[PDB]
């Protein structure tokens, strides 16, 4: 702490031990990350193995009930619980661990511990980058999955009637969540989701194209048909020809990178921007502020029975999704709709 | 059942055959 | 320390773990087979999803008495 | 939380495909996978079940009070059918249509009596069994098979109706529907 | 508008027929045509060709040829520059 | 079904089609045994 | 033992083997 | 110490993993969640 | 040179021009407040406070003016519907004009501080290098904030010297700016209790004054100084951004869920009052009472307040709008003209049927008439070929109680259907749609728009806080790492 | 009217593409 | 005054009212 005699304390001893170079770096952030992440992952595995969804959703969602890996899920609490935090000591569980499992409190356990585990992992990125004296762009990039998690698993159910409408941790439950957004929000039509899809697909494109470009513009740097042995980590020269890569992509695509630093920042930039845009869109959906319809096209369709677009077809499909999904998907609504009121097509 | 037992015996035999060949060539000289 | 391949190729490791690992596997097997999994985690057995009273899925509709509601809608 | 172990190597209670149910002085085999329904499309329904997959495939009993001595005095099977056409569902379309082929003047829905039989009880009382194919202009599921079994026991007309989709009927719902129909024991 | 389903019920698709950028599309070929390869000279008139979804098959066939030859061109330029050739192999995935 | 004289060998018949899958895994075993030389 | 590597490995592995035994047992459950 | 070969250890471990996965796939067709 | 995204860094080590850009920003924000108030006064229609309140007209800053006591205008009207003969200086237009004047004065001060940036005050006395004593500056600012918070809570909202704040009944019927006594028990932490606001502000102002005195006195430790980088203004920026998105999340949650500081008469109903049957339960309770007292059904429905019936309409739900359905709710469904009265449905034999209300999720909802016991008795069929619950065959009539339609019974099909579809949305109203050319789709309320804007700002500011905390901690490697 | 705006925006994007391809800043080997 | 019939009034129109999601354990 400067050129001054500060003398050592228990904080200094704890810092020396926590920042010690070991098999797993703990650090000060580990005290938050390791228990929270451990509990989130173990709680999800425990819920998929043993905990049922019979009382919250009226569903079987556990291996012990016969579900497979794609079908088991830690399901959200019942909608009558609203946005209750559902502590095991809370007014609902009141200390009974088995009834806490039955009431959906494991979902809140997993979600909150996962959020704090994400915070701890970001702090771990910061701490390790500071110890190695590197710039914290890894944590800056990891801010985007945290934004997605917050907006999807916290902000959206908090904007809805309760945790019940959050995603349940599980494969087919996420698929339910996705089809629910399609049917009820027209989430494909949302421009923020479109920007997110563009960011994710462009980032996958960038990863593939950059890996291929590097692997195919390599210098020889040694005899042998296995090029992976021609790189030494303690070397001070490039292993692939940036000039040749730029020439190739300029003559193939029209444009090419000429700056390695700009290229790698672009690789950082595209998926983070896409995920942040999608998070903003989900925040919009938390208040049911959807890009559901084009009002001019709806007016044109209402005053002209021969005007059809794929947008109108998708609106019809969304109506079908909502009508055929609601009765079994929202049990708290107690919807018993007779078959005759269900929107259907001819002979299907 | 006898069918399941014989299927398991055949399965264990065929599964252990190749690894046994490799183990025998490892302990008996080499050239593998 | 030891570079973990020396660990994975040591008879001391394997004589410890030929006891420890099968004991844990059998412990998990007994946990499921003795019904302790059902007792601990509240998942209904295949015969007790429905009672004589209700023949449909349960529905927790009360929040501040959800404990006794799930106690009376569960498998007793 | 009563402690009872998991059933390991202990066979299956079901795999008979049906679950018995005894109600208000009648007993019948429901399909094992069907859920009870609280919908009452007729105001004399005592029991109704519907399939977990398709709501078209349903089944229901009605205990409608009768003044006649017994069903054989109610008329022929055709006369029984002619006075129970409200179960099909009234045509809520009132526009003139000659442009729906396979149908007639201002009509979108039709019913065909595929067959009829008279199953007797243990001593003398018959059961009027029926089989109808309902078809619509949109042709939902290729038509609906309605299986009707009715008789009068003690001044109460007990009538069972099983509704199944035609695509369900040729994918396999026919066997379970006939198993339901051929087990409506009311005495 | 294009009768995509072959049921004489056309779908507009284009901006001048009331679509925006999001809802605008080149509508696929009529179901009555199926897989039967409908080019302009197989139509009695350009109006019939447009009604039956001919532009879709034209664009799809030319786009398929163009992207296959784009992959080949990627290989060719890699060869002429003295590069290793597997950027075309990488590009085969979006082509697929 | 197999011919009646060959019916008792149906259990070993039912295992045979996976042996080609086993061969590539055996190649990986051999490569591991030579330490991926 | 009881180093951070030992603790992390066993916190991962002991419940993993327990759950594997559990799931293997529940593969053989007939209702 | 290296008395047991690492490739033999890995082969036995992979055999047990493949066996457990085969048991899991077998349990998809029997018992609970087998559509039967 | 500088990237375009780094231009404002030129005032990091220039306290005078940092003050100047702060003054310019404050001038812009005050000018926006004034101009927005003027726009909302120009477009606001105060004719019908019952069926055309401000939250039906897209008013965003007008509720925030009304909340703290500004309820009169220079146009002679009062927000509660009376006549203002002495609106005083502090009308809506008066606050707008004061904000415009404040914006101009802050612009001039910003110009002065831009020009005269090189002040001795910004030089440290010892080393002659530009430095800000950030701990003591924070102490001064915290002391001032505590004084201002205590004064606002003890004089404005208590009404001892100021006007008070907007207080309403639980169902938002009367509504008025009243003085509020602070609640010093547990009820002061009831968030719908209006007495919590003065108690919070008094206690937090006292604590802020004491903590500011502490920070004026006591210097930071060297360990915490180096660990938090109290010599760098960017650390203060990161912590301030953290505080403001914390507060943005708090105010967005408060606005969306409702509280004593977000009255429904100013911001509209919440979605949870529709999702929990708040107004529906109150209306049914008020009808059930005075029915046991012998009045008929035509009476005790004419006694229902039309404002209360308007609160029971899903078009006033803030969660029925769209992202690009822009403007006022009046531009969405029309200006409400009158309550048509309660619609009661009955079948041919005599039981009462009720329309299943549309839930918040559903853009479209099927029309279902359910009996007393929860059995679906009627519907509007999608499949009218073999239907068995259609209104035509069930024989459903509708009778209206307490509106322009009162005692009039409709037995005709498709008019029973139109009133059932209107009863799906709650209470039935007639809407003038030719005045604003309403398109027929529901808009969102100012409550929903506020929540959307501030949640989005809260996430973006979380990213900004991450970026600036990282920038402060990793300043020495901002241009790159060492060659080592 | 709206079709004019959509077509203008699309052709303006294509013009930006054309200029970015054929009038780019040339990468310099120095 | 008749709380059960006003609860039954709220039941069919809406299945998530506080009147029916509170104290619904005796039912
Ligand atoms: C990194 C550590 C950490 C973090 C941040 C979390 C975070 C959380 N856990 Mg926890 N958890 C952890 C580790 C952690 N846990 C451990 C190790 C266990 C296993 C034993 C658990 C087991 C667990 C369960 C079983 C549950 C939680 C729950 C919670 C949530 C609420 C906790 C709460 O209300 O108490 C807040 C408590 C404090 C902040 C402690 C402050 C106490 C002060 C410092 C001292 C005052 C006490 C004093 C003696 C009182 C008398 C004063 C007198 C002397 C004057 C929250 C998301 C709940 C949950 O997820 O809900 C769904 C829940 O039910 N956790
Ligand atoms: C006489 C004592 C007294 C009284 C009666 C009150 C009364 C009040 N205080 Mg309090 N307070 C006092 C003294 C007092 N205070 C003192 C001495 C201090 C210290 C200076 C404060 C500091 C203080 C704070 C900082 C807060 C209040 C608030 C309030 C309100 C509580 C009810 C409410 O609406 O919370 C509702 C608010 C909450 C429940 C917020 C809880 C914090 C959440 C969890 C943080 C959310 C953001 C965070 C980043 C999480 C991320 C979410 C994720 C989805 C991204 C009420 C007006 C709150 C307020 O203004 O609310 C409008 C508030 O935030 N008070
Ligand atoms: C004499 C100066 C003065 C006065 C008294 C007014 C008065 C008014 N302004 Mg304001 N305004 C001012 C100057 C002033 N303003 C300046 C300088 C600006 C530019 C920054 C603005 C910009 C402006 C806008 C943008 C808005 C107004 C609005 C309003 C009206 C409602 C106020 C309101 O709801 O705020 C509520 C204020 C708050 C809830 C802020 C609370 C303070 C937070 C919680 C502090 C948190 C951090 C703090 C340091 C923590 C302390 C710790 C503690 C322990 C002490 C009211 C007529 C509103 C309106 O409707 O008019 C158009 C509105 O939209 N004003
Ligand atoms: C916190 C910010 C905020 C909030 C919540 C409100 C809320 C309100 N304002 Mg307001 N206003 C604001 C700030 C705010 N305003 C400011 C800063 C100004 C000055 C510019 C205005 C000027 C203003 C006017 C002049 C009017 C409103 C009106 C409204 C209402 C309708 C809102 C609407 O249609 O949203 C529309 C929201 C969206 C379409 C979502 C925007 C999402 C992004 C930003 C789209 C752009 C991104 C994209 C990349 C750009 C490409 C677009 C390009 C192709 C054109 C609502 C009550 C209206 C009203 O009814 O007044 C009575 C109205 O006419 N306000
Ligand atoms: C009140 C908080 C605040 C303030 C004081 C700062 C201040 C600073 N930021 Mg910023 N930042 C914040 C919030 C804040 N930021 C948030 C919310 C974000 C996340 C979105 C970030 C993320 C961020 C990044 C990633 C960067 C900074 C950097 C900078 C520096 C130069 C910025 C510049 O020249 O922009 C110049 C901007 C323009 C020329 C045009 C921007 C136009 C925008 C896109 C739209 C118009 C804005 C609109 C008119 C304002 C209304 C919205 C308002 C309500 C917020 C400066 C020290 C830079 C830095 O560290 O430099 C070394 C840097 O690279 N910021
Ligand atoms: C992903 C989340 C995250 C990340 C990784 C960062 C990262 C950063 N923060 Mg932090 N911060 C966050 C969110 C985050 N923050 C939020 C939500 C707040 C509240 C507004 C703040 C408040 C804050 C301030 C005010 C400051 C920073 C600063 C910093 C920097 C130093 C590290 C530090 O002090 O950590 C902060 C520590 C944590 C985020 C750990 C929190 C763990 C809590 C105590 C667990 C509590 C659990 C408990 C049971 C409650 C659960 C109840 C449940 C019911 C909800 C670093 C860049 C400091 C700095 O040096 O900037 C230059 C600084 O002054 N932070
Ligand atoms: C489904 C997609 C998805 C997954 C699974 C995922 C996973 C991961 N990303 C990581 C990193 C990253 N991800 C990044 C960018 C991105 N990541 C993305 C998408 C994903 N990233 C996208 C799209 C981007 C682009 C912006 C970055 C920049 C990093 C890293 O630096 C980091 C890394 O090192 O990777 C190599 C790893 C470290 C996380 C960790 O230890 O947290 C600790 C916290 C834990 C373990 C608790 C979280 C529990 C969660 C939140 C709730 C419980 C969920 C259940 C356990 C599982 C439910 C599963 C069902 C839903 C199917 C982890 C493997
Ligand atoms: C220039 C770029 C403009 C971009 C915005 C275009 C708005 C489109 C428009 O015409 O709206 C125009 C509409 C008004 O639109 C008109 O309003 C009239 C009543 O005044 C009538 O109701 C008309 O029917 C209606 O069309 O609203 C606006 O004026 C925009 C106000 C801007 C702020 C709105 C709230 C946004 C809140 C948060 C935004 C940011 C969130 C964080 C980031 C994300
Ligand atoms: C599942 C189907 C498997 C097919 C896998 C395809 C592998 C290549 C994918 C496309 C790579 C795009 C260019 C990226 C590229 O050029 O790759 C770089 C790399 C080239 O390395 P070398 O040229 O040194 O090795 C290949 C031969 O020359 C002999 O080593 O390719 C491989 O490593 C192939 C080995 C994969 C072994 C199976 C996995
Ligand atoms: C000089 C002077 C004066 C005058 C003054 C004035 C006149 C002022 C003003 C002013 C004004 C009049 C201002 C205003 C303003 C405004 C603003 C500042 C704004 C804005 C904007 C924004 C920022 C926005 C953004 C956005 C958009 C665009 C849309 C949506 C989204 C968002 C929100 C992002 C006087 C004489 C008095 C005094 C002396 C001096
Ligand atoms: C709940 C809870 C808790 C926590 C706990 C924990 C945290 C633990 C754990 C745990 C765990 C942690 C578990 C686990 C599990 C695991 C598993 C279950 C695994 C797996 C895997 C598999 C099964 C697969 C494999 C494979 C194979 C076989 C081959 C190929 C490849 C693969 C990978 C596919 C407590 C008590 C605190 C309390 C509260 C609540
Ligand atoms: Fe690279």
């Amino acid at each position: 702490i400067g050129t001054y005699q500060e003398k050592r304390t228990w904080f200094d001893d704890a810092d020396d031990w926590l920042r010690q170079d070991r098999f797993v770096f703990v650090g000060w952030s580990g005290l938050l990350l390791l228990p929270c992440a451990y509990f989130a992952v173990g709680g999800w595995l425990t819920g998929c193995t043993f905990v049922t969804s019979w009382y919250t959703h009226g569903l079987a969602s556990s291996y012990i009930e016969g579900c497979n890996f794609l079908t088991a899920a830690v399901s959200t609490p019942a909608n009558s619980l609203g946005h209750s935090l559902l502590f095991v000591w809370g007014p609902e569980a009141q200390g009974d661990l088995t009834r806490w499992f039955q009431l959906g409190g494991l979902w809140a356990f997993v979600a909150l511990h996962g959020a704090f585990g994400l915070i701890g992992f970001m702090l771990r990125q910061f701490e390790i980058a500071r110890s190695v004296n590197l710039r914290p762009y890894n944590a800056i990039a990891f801010s985007a999955p945290i934004a997605v998690f917050v907006s999807v698993f916290l902000i959206y159910p908090l904007g809805q009637s309760g945790w019940f409408f959050a995603p349940s941790f599980g494969v087919a439950s996420i698929f339910r969540f996705i089809l629910f957004f399609q049917g009820f929000h027209n989430w494909t039509l949302n421009p923020f989701h479109m920007m997110g899809v563009a960011g994710v697909l462009g980032a996958a494109l960038l990863c593939a194209i950059h890996g291929a470009t590097v692997e195919n513009t390599l210098f020889e740097d040694g005899d042998g048909a296995n090029t992976f042995r021609a790189f030494n980590p303690t070397q001070a020269e490039e292993t692939y020809s940036m000039v040749t890569a730029n020439r190739f992509w300029s003559q193939i695509f029209g444009v090419a990178f000429s700056n390695k630093r700009w290229l790698h920042f672009f690789m950082l930039f595209v998926p983070v921007t896409g995920l942040w845009m999608s998070a903003l869109g989900v925040v919009g959906l938390a208040l049911n502020l959807r890009a559901y319809d084009f009002v001019s096209q709806e007016i044109r369709a209402a005053e002209d029975p021969e005007f059809e677009t794929f947008y109108t077809k998708n609106i019809l499909l969304n109506e079908g999704i909502r009508a055929w999904m609601a009765a079994q998907d929202q049990p708290h609504e107690k919807l018993t709709l007779p078959e005759e009121v269900l929107p259907r097509g001819n002979a299907l | 059942s006898l069918t399941l037992i014989l299927q398991l015996v055949a399965l264990f035999a065929v599964v252990a055959a190749g690894p046994l060949v490799v183990v025998l060539l490892s302990v008996r000289g080499g050239n593998l | 320390e030891r570079p973990f391949s020396d660990i994975l190729t040591s008879i001391r490791y394997w004589v410890i773990h030929s006891i420890t690992v099968p004991s844990l596997f059998i412990a998990g097997w007994l946990f499921v087979s003795t019904g302790l999994a059902y007792d601990v985690f509240g998942s209904p057995r295949p015969n007790e999803y429905f009672t004589e009273d209700r023949q449909d899925a349960p529905l927790i509709t009360d929040r501040f008495n959800a404990l006794e509601q799930v106690k009376k809608l569960s498998a007793q | 939380a009563y402690g009872e172990g998991a059933n390991v190597f202990g066979r299956v209670t079901n795999k008979s495909g049906f679950v018995p149910y005894a109600g208000d002085s009648f007993a019948l085999l429901l399909p094992s996978k069907w859920n009870p329904s609280d919908e009452k499309e007729v105001d004399s329904i005592v029991l109704r079940y519907a399939d977990n997959f398709d709501a078209v495939n349903n089944v229901y009993v009605i205990a409608q009070d009768t003044d006649k001595s017994s069903i054989q005095d109610y008329g022929s099977p055709e006369e029984f059918i002619s006075q129970f056409g409200y179960l099909l569902g009234r045509q809520a379309w009132a526009g003139q249509t000659v442009s729906e082929g396979g149908f007639d003047a201002n009509k979108v829905s039709s019913a065909a009596l595929l067959g009829v039989a008279t199953e007797k009880d243990k001593k003398g009382k018959t059961y009027y069994k029926f089989e109808i194919l309902s078809r619509t202009a949109d042709g939902n599921e290729g038509g609906r098979h309605q299986l009707v079994k009715a008789t009068v026991s003690n001044g109460k007309l007990y009538l069972l109706k099983v509704q199944a989709g035609d695509k369900r009927w040729f994918k396999g719902t026919d066997k379970e529907c006939l198993g339901v129909l051929d087990s409506f024991t009311v005495v | 508008p294009v009768d995509i389903d072959g049921i004489r019920e056309p779908v507009s698709g284009s901006l001048l027929y009331g679509n925006n950028i999001i809802t605008g599309a080149v509508v696929p070929t009529s179901n009555a045509i199926g897989l039967h390869f409908y080019p302009i000279w197989e139509a009695a008139s350009l109006d019939e060709w447009l009604y039956n979804g001919g532009p879709y098959q034209l664009v799809v066939c030319h786009f398929f040829l163009g992207v296959c030859c784009y992959m080949g061109r990627e290989w060719e330029l890699s060869y002429r520059l003295g590069m290793r050739p597997w950027i075309a192999v990488a590009y085969s995935a979006p082509v697929a | 079904k197999l011919p009646e004289a060959y019916a008792p060998f149906s259990p070993i018949v039912d295992v045979l089609p996976i042996i080609p899958v086993l061969f590539i895994l055996l190649a990986f075993v051999w490569q591991a045994s030579v330490s991926f030389r | 033992i009881f180093t951070v590597r030992w603790l992390a490995i066993h916190a991962i592995a002991v419940p993993t083997i327990f759950f594997l035994g559990a799931i293997t047992a529940m593969q053989f459950i007939q209702r | 110490i290296g008395r047991i070969p690492l490739w033999l250890v890995g082969t036995v471990v992979g055999l047990l993993a493949i066996g457990l996965l085969a048991i899991f796939f077998y349990g998809s067709y029997v018992g609970l969640g087998s559509s039967l | 040179g500088l990237p375009w995204y780094r231009v404002h860094t030129v005032v990091i080590n220039d306290p005078g021009r940092l003050i100047s850009v702060h003054l310019m920003h404050t001038a812009l924000v005050a000018g926006w407040a004034g101009a927005m108030t003027l726009f909302e006064i120009a477009v606001f229609d105060p004719s019908d406070p019952v069926l055309n309140p401000m939250w039906r007209q897209g008013m965003f800053v007008l509720p925030f003016l009304t909340r703290l006591g500004v309820t009169q205008s220079w146009g002679g009207w009062t927000i509660s519907g009376e006549t203002s003969s002495n609106p005083g200086i502090w009308s809506y237009e008066g606050a707008a004009a004061s904000h415009i004047v404040l914006s101009g004065l802050l612009f001039l001060a910003s110009v002065w501080h831009w020009v005269y940036w090189d002040l001795e005050l910004f030089r440290d006395p010892r080393t002659g290098k530009t430095a800000l004593d950030l701990p003591k500056i924070f102490g001064i600012h915290l002391f001032l904030a505590g004084l201002l918070c205590f004064g606002f809570g003890a004089f404005h909202v208590t009404g001892v010297f100021g006007p008070g704040i907007w207080v309403s009944d639980p169902y938002g019927l009367t509504g008025s700016v009243q003085p509020v006594a602070p609640s010093w028990g547990a009820e002061g932490f009831d968030p719908y209790n209006p007495g919590g606001v003065p108690a919070h502000h008094i206690a937090a102002g006292i604590l802020g004054v004491l903590a500011g005195l502490f920070h004026l006195c006591v210097r930071p430790s060297i360990r915490l100084y180096f660990g938090l980088s109290m010599g760098s203004i960017e650390s203060v920026l990161s912590s301030s951004i953290a505080a403001v998105f914390w507060a943005a999340f708090v105010v967005a949650g408060t606005m969306w869920y409702g509280s004593a500081a977000t009255p429904i008469e100013l911001f509209g109903p919440t979605r949870y009052q529709w999702d929990q049957g708040f107004f529906q339960q109150e209306i049914q309770k008020r009808v059930a009472q005075s029915t046991s007292e012998g009045l008929s059904v035509s009476e005790a429905w004419a006694k229902i307040p039309e404002k209360l019936a308007f609160y029971d309409y899903i078009g006033n739900n803030p969660a029925k709008g769209g992202l690009f359905r822009t403007g006022a709710m009046n531009s969405g469904d029309g200006i409400a003209v009158g309550w048509l009265g309660h619609a009661s449905f009955k079948d041919q034999e005599g039981r009462e049927l009720f329309v299943r209300r549309m839930p918040t999720f559903f853009e479209t909802f099927p029309v279902v008439l359910i009996d007393k016991d929860g059995v679906v008795r009627a519907d509007v069929p999608f499949r009218k070929a073999e239907s068995k619950y259609s209104i035509e065959q069930v024989g459903v009539s509708v009778t209206f109680y307490g509106g322009e339609l009162n005692g009039l019974t409709f037995t005709d099909p498709s008019t029973v259907k139109k009133y059932a579809r209107k009863a799906q949305l709650g209470e039935i109203f007639e809407f003038d749609r030719s005045t604003l050319q309403s398109d027929g789709v529901f808009r969102s309320s100012p409550r929903g728009w506020f929540t959307f804007g501030h949640l989005s700002f809260a996430l973006l500011f979380f990213f900004g806080h991450i970026w600036h905390g990282s920038r402060t901690i990793f300043r020495d490697v901002f241009a790159g790492i060492d060659e080592d | 009217m709206e079709a004019l705006v959509y077509t203008f925006l699309l052709i303006g994007t294509l013009g930006i593409i054309f200029f970015s391809i054929f009038f780019r800043e040339p990468p310099r080997i120095a | 005054q008749r709380v059960r019939t006003v609860l039954d009034m709220d039941d069919p129109a809406k299945e998530e009212t506080v009147k029916e999601l509170r104290k619904d354990i005796n039912n």
